């Protein structure tokens, strides 16, 4: 519900979804988006 | 003590990053602890004398 929307909010107002109380598999993070860039700092998508 | 590092505690940096991740956090922990224990037995051995 928050990476298959339609009017992600402008950078002037940034949008923040809470997620709490779930289990957390971003394989729906990956098939739902062609990625372009990924760069993460503080956790690694191997391991996350 | 950090030492620059992600964080103290070598089995969760090792859990939290790919071995070629930790390596250079796991030197840097690698170093500090090191020159800890040569300034350690440089002192006992000055106290010995
Ligand atoms: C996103 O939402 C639209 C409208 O409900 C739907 O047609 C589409 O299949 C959804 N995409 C994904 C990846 O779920
Ligand atoms: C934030 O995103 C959710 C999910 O799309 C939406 O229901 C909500 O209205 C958004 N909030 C704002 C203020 O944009």
């Amino acid at each position: 519900e928050v990476f298959n929307a339609t009017r992600f909010a402008s950078v002037y107002a940034w949008n923040r979804t809470r997620i709490s109380n779930c289990v957390a598999d971003y394989s729906v993070l990956y098939n739902f988006a062609p990625f372009f860039a990924f760069k993460c700092y503080g956790v690694s998508p191997t391991k996350l | 003590s950090k030492f620059g590092a992600i964080s103290s505690v070598l089995n969760d940096i090792l859990s939290r990053l790919d071995p070629p991740e930790a390596e250079v956090q796991i030197d840097r922990l690698i170093t500090g602890r090191l020159q800890s224990l040569q300034t350690y037995v440089t002192q006992q051995l000055i106290r010995a004398a």
